[PDB]
């Protein structure tokens, strides 16, 4: 016969939620007919109980739980941070402007890339908001001979559109989203007649989908401190990961690691082209010392055999003549 | 532009008592304003249908149902069995009779005690029986020291009182109420020329003209549907609430008679075991048999607890006792007396 | 301390879908801190169970029973045979191609399209949580006035566009829908030839909404006489009758009724 189930089993869930917007905190074992004398159901929240980023619901007592270390919760939205393939729901349509099907944003990488010659590829995502959200993403404006446009349409498809040009940084972008079932677009055009410079998107992320999300373990290469956290921090280089480490493990000598490194990788041995030459200023005597320097990220162990070393210079050889516009003194450094 | 409900969305209700005494069973949403097209009213009961102990009123057809199994109903009426506190409603008023204030009827444990001494401890209950009914209550009377009244004024508060001695068991005691407001009274006095005197289980019967179904307490069970008291589960076993059947426990836990949960079963100990000496053999000799006490629980297995010691040595008996002679003495006639070797 | 659920307080309810589509029946009481050892729960239907029109879910045998005599139950879907006014959710937005004034006017019987050159739209955005038809009866008397009925797509892509004349009385049209959140669009734009009959439209009946719907009684004037009318028909001139009844009463002589 069933016995009463201990506390491994029963699972608090949510009815359906009804027209005034009520909802039962039914107490439900994992499988059917297990035990008797469950939890009395209680009163729910109204429907509309939305945990800010990196919080989850907790079924226990109804309210917003802080996560534990190492992991996210990515708050009442999604993140489309990953662009190796297209991203399910991503629709790359790909029209004539009036054959050009053949260009279509692209996912190139960690990035997502617009179509350099002259034809409209539009990037359609259509989601349902339940709750009023935004929209934040990353967009790279290298040129202008292509334009981006980004409109936001209404449930009754029903449409500011343009964006701006970015300069150095990635800079961010971010509009407002109503309740409907929006539908966004992001399509560029290539008027220019001579080329081009694609343009890039990155970290797309909408808020207010679900009304709650669920801690998720962090993804290799990423590190998570404090809880809570709405995202994993990139481990810095020569560190790896894995998943839910709360810190990041330090690599070996002998292996270099990338900045979010899931493993390290041994490091070669260095080559002629690791090393770039260079001379530094003159002397008193006029006579400059060149120094050679190894890369900034140079990857390299000097102890492998077939590795050459850094060559000895320095050697004090006569400047030429100073630059035009500069007189040197005793000391030959030129001043304006 | 309202809906048509369903069975799940309309509840039958009687109608309030008219003069004559005709209630219609109409039907009334659970909510007010989510359905219309309720069924028609139909005639009810004529405000007088009591349904036996263990059952309750069905809506749907107006008969009692025999309620389901592992639930009790109790019927039409009420029952006081836990004492921890006194119940609502009870007044036990005490006063001098001509400080014992401070003495009353005390909510003892499962039962409750009298006064011990010389003063008027009064426990009144109030209770307005509906229908003609009765009163069922078990009272322990051990000495008569203290004398036990229990009278029960009728309506119009106005009133073979006193209750003769109990020996052995608890006893039962039951007599006749009216429709009227009936207000019972417990009152003991001691005339100090003690043992307190102590009553349980007060059934008091045709209150509400209805009752519903209960789930059965922890430690209770059970079997068969429309029981009026829910049984008791045996010692060693323990239930919860709603159990059909108890539940038997492990063997390193040992549980009381009608408890929740079980207790893990402590290691012997030298006060478990009693020592004793059975009869004589043959030889005249009686070998010394050391026993556990019947409700042992306690486990062998368990470290730091002593065994039954090894016992049974044969030992010469004394002389045995006067007027016996002998090694299985038996009683010598009358007419001949015996100091235990002869006759 | 509390009684056992009867069966007159215990509402059985499903819980909410999960990603793979299974349903708790849990049993809920009306209020809460009424009973207590209530009903176990148990496996649902698979957040897809539909009762068909004239049918209802019966939550405690998980199946679609046959409603009532004088009882429709409109199935999975919606219908708007009444234009009182604008039905909710109809947007009768008009965009000239001034004639703000001019749009699809709801006459009480049915709704009549512009007479004029403006471009009046009958917007009607619905979510289908099935995939489902749309059913309506277009009068289109005259060619002049050209009607457009085209399904909008859940990402806004556009998806037999145009309909042809209804001569010989009323007739009838229909479209398949789609899972998304389809927006039906009813638009008319009238030639300035100097001369025209507005369009008209009645009966719109979509199916797919909402899943599994409730019985609702009659309405006044209608009679249904078995169980499981998806339709209360009308009573026949010179009879009347009112809200549930299974037959129309015979009117008097003295009295008249369409
Ligand atoms: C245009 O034609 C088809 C699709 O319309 C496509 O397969 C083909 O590759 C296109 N032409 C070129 C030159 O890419
Ligand atoms: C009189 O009765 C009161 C009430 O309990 C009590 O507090 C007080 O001690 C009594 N006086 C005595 C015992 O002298
Ligand atoms: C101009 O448009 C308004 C509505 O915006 C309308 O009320 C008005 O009648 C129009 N003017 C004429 C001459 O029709
Ligand atoms: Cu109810
Ligand atoms: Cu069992
Ligand atoms: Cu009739």
């Amino acid at each position: 016969e069933l016995h009463a189930c201990k506390e491994s089993e029963y699972h608090f869930e949510y009815t359906a939620c009804d027209s005034t917007g009520s909802r039962w905190r039914v107490a439900v074992p994992h499988s059917p007919g297990l035990c008797t004398s469950l939890p009395d159901p209680v009163k729910g929240t109204e429907c509309s109980f939305s945990c800010n980023a990196g919080e989850f619901l907790d079924m226990k007592d109804q309210s917003c739980k802080p996560c534990a270390e190492g992991r996210y919760s990515l708050g009442t939205g999604i993140r489309f941070d990953e662009w190796d393939e297209l991203p399910h729901g991503f629709a790359s349509l790909s029209a004539n402007l009036e054959n050009c099907t053949s260009s279509k944003w692209v996912p190139r990488g960690d990035y997502i890339a617009s179509n350099t010659d002259e034809c409209t590829a539009t990037l359609m995502y259509a989601v349902n908001l339940k709750q009023s959200g935004t929209v934040n993403f990353e967009y790279y404006y290298p040129d202008s001979s292509i334009i981006f446009e980004f409109f936001v349409q209404n449930d009754q498809c029903q449409p500011s559109r343009w964006m701006k040009t970015t300069e150095k940084g990635w800079e961010f972008h971010s509009v407002e989203l109503n309740r409907g079932n929006n539908v966004l677009y992001w399509r560029t055009t290539a008027f220019s007649v001579w080329s081009s410079k694609p343009v890039l998107v990155r970290n797309i992320a909408i808020t207010g989908v679900a009304y709650t999300s669920e801690c998720f373990p962090c993804k290799p290469g990423t590190y998570a401190a404090k809880q809570g956290s709405p995202f994993c921090k990139l481990c810095p280089a020569n560190y790896y990961s894995n998943k839910g480490e709360t810190s990041c493990h330090p690599c070996d000598a002998d292996k270099y690691s990338e900045k979010g490194s899931s493993t390290c990788k041994v490091r070669p041995a260095c080559t002629d082209k690791d090393y770039f030459y260079t001379h530094t200023a003159c002397d008193a005597q006029g006579e400059t010392q060149l120094m050679y320097k190894w890369a900034i990220p140079k990857i390299c162990g000097e102890d492998l055999e077939g590795a050459v070393k850094l060559p000895a210079s320095g050697v004090k050889t006569r400047c030429p003549p100073c630059n035009p516009g500069f007189f040197k003194t005793d000391n030959s450094t030129c001043e304006p | 532009e309202l809906h048509a409900c369903k069975e799940s969305e309309y509840h039958f209700e009687y109608t309030a008592c008219d003069s004559t005494g005709s209630r219609w069973r109409v039907a009334v949403p659970h909510s007010p304003g989510l359905c219309t097209s309720l069924p028609d009213p139909v005639k009810g009961t004529e405000c007088s249908f009591s349904c036996n102990a263990g059952e309750f009123l069905d809506m749907k057809d107006q008969s009692c149902k025999p309620c389901a199994e592992g639930r009790y109903s109790l019927g039409t009426g009420i029952r006081f069995d836990e004492w921890d506190e006194l119940p609502h409603g009870f007044a036990s008023l005490s006063a001098n009779l001509e400080n014992c204030t401070s003495s009353k009827w005390v909510p003892r444990g499962d039962y409750i005690a009298s006064n011990t001494d010389e003063c008027t401890a009064t426990l009144m209950y109030a209770v307005n029986l509906k229908q003609s009914g009765t009163v069922n209550f078990e009272y322990y009377y051990p000495d008569s020291s203290i004398i036990f009244e229990f009278f029960v004024q009728n309506d119009q508060c106005q009133p073979s009182r006193w209750m003769k001695t109990t020996e052995k068991g608890w006893e039962f005691h039951s007599v006749e109420l009216n429709r009227g407001n009936n207000v019972l009274y417990w009152r003991t006095t001691a005339f100090s020329v003690s043992k307190p005197v102590l009553v349980r289980n007060i059934a008091i019967t045709g209150v509400a003209y209805t009752s519903e179904c209960f789930p059965c307490k922890p430690g209770t069970y059970a079997a068969k549907q429309g029981s009026p008291f829910c049984k008791l589960c045996p010692a060693n076993y323990y239930s919860n609430k709603g159990e059909t059947s108890c539940h038997p426990c492990d063997a390193d836990k040992y549980s009381e008679k009608g408890s929740s949960t079980c207790k893990v079963r402590p290691a012997c100990t030298d006060k478990d075991y009693f020592y004793t000496h059975t009869a004589c053999d043959a030889q005249g000799e009686t070998q010394l048999m050391y026993k556990w006490a019947i409700p042992k629980i306690c486990g062998e297995d368990l470290e730091g607890a002593v065994k039954l010691p090894a016992s049974g040595v044969k030992t010469r008996c004394p002389p045995c006792n006067p007027g016996f002679f002998k090694s299985t003495c038996e009683p010598c006639p009358y007419g001949s007396y015996s100091n235990g070797s002869d006759c | 301390e509390l009684h056992a659920c009867k069966e007159s307080e215990y509402h059985f309810e499903y819980t909410a879908c999960d990603s793979t589509g299974s349903r708790w029946r849990v049993a809920v009481p009306h209020s809460p801190g009424l009973c207590t050892s209530l009903p176990d729960p148990v496996k649902g239907t698979e957040c897809s169970f539909s009762c068909n029109a004239g049918e209802f879910l019966d939550m405690k045998d998980q199946s679609c029973k046959p409603c009532a005599e004088g009882r429709y139950s409109l199935g999975t879907g919606i219908r708007f045979d009444e234009w009182d006014e604008l039905p909710h959710g109809f947007a009768s937005l008009s965009a000239n191609l001034n004639c703000t004034s001019s749009k699809w006017v709801p006459r009480g019987d049915y709704i009549a399209s512009n007479t004029d050159e403006c471009t009046a739209t009958l917007m009607y955005a619905v979510n289908l949580k099935q995939s489902g038809t749309v059913n309506f009866e277009y009068y289109y008397p005259d060619s002049s006035i050209i009607f457009e009925f085209f399904v909008q797509n859940d990402q806004c892509q556009p998806s037999s566009r145009w309909m042809k004349t209804t001569e010989k009385g009323w007739e009838f049209h229909s479209v398949e829908l789609n899972r998304g959140n389809n927006v039906l669009y009813w638009r008319t734009t009238a030639f300035s030839v100097w001369s025209s009959k507005p369009v008209l439209v009645r009966n719109i009946a979509i199916t797919g909404v909402a899943y599994t719907s409730e019985c609702f009684p009659c309405k006044p004037g209608t009679y249904a006489a078995k169980q499981g009318s998806p339709f209360c028909k009308l009573c026949p001139a010179n009879y009347y009758s009112n809200k549930g009844e299974t037959s129309c009463h015979p009117c008097d002589a003295d009295k008249y009724s369409e």
